[PDB]
């Protein structure tokens, strides 16, 4: 069977360099076409040759290894880089993150409903997690006891820092009698925050 | 380089139906077309090559057709395990460019979004920031438009919209829209509005607040 396996990914700063490796087995290495394709939400699937100087493919003198040397990297080069022997054989993909951010803890803000009093049958609360790096953060409600009616939204890059939010919806006769708390944890900064959601008051 | 266009980014299907995914090449490529299937967290997987030649192990429900510039991947009797992104690719000219992708989704009855708006928290205002958040939850179909207004005028910059994946239980979508402002900007203007336009209503759904009110 054919096996391709990438390595050498991770974090790197803008203008920096990184060399990816891909070890191959199950065929005669020099008889095979070996290439690199990257995937991002913005650009989709791209052959490294489409990005063009900055991305150069080479091979090991003896071993079954193909390399991808990446230079002068930019934030837009962030994505998953696949080793491939076209068309059927692909590695697992390795994540390359290009960013100048230092490790930064999230600011966690509770989002209670409008002060006026939206009331109605149901009530929706929120929890805003802003300005953290790197990914990921884990967000739960009431130690994970409240899972129904929850929408945690994927993080987006805002400036050079990540921001995400989460909504939770419950019947109007629960909150604020039943306490509701979003629990946010960020392993990289060693921070675990619990923010209770409380009704707004006049300024 | 040759441009491969898949006009549909999302398609909704019912299990048992037939679906046709289109691919268009910017140049004549004969029948040098490959189709891939990609599930989340996995590499693309080869389905068809030479436009219509099915790869080993692929169910015969998958059929590729077309020649020249217009190609079609047809999935007959669609099953739940066919939910995935589908990509076309040409190999008449290197780089062997990929299409933009088409995700298969579940069809359901139309459902209006539940909209709720949230002014900046007290604690954020003390830290010197001001974000206005709008949740639009549990709607179908996916197509939706959100407009932010400040004292009646539309506001375009500083807006980030984040979609959830389709829900595995009720097949709906949810969206988060965040208007980021400076504190001094938030404290100058009065009215803040979140307007949602969706096919379930002729009129847009409007949620708003005034900064000084309660
Ligand atoms: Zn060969
Ligand atoms: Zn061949």
């Amino acid at each position: 069977e054919v096996k391709l396996e990438e390595s050498g990914g991770g974090l790197v700063q803008p203008g920096g360099s990184m060399k990816l490796s891909c070890t191959a087995s199950g065929f005669t290495f020099s008889d095979a076409w070996m290439d690199w394709v990257r995937q991002s939400p913005e650009k989709g699937l791209e052959w490294v040759a489409e990005i063009r100087g900055r991305f150069t493919i080479s091979r090991d003198d003896s071993k079954n290894i193909v390399y991808l040397q990446m230079n002068s990297l930019r934030p837009e080069d962030t994505g998953i880089y696949y080793c491939t022997s076209p068309f059927a054989y692909w590695g697992q993909g390795t994540l390359v993150t290009v960013s100048a951010a230092k490790t930064t803890a999230p600011s966690v803000y509770p989002l209670a409903p409008v002060c006026g009093g939206t009331t109605g049958s149901s009530v929706t609360l929120g929890c805003l997690v802003k300005g953290y790096f790197p990914e990921p953060v884990t967000l739960t409600w009431n130690s994970g006891s409240l899972s129904s009616g929850v929408h945690t939204f994927p993080a987006l890059l805002q400036s050079g820092l990540y921001t995400l939010s989460s909504s939770v919806t419950v019947t109007s006769n629960t909150w604020p009698s039943q306490t509701i708390t979003c629990n946010v944890a960020h392993p990289a900064s060693s921070t675990k925050v619990d923010k209770k959601i409380e009704p707004r008051d006049p300024i | 380089d040759i441009v491969m266009t898949q006009s549909q980014k999302f398609m909704s299907v019912t299990v048992g139906d037939r679906v046709s995914i289109t691919c268009k090449t910017s140049q004549s490529v004969g029948t040098t077309i490959v189709w891939y299937q990609q599930k989340p967290g996995q590499s693309p997987k080869l389905l068809i090559y030479s436009a219509s030649n099915r790869h080993t192990g692929v169910p015969d429900r998958f059929t590729g057709s077309g020649s020249g510039t217009d190609f079609i991947l047809t999935i007959n009797n669609v099953q739940s395990e066919d939910l995935a992104d589908y990509f076309c690719q040409q190999y008449t000219s290197y780089p062997f460019t990929f299409g933009s992708g088409t995700k298969l989704e579940i069809k359901r009855a139309d459902a209006a979004p539940t909209v709720s708006i949230f002014p900046p928290s007290s604690e954020q205002l003390t830290s010197g920031g001001a974000s206005v958040v709008c949740f639009l939850n549990n709607f179908y179909p996916k197509d939706i438009n959100v407009k932010w207004k400040i004292d009646g005028s539309e506001r375009q910059n500083g807006v980030l919209n984040s979609w959830t994946d389709q829900d595995s239980k009720d097949s709906t979508y949810s969206m988060s829209s965040t208007l980021t402002l400076t504190k001094d900007e938030y404290e100058r203007h009065n009215s803040y509005t979140c307007e949602a336009t969706h096919k379930t209503s002729t009129s847009p759904i409007v949620k708003s607040f005034n900064r000084n009110e309660c």
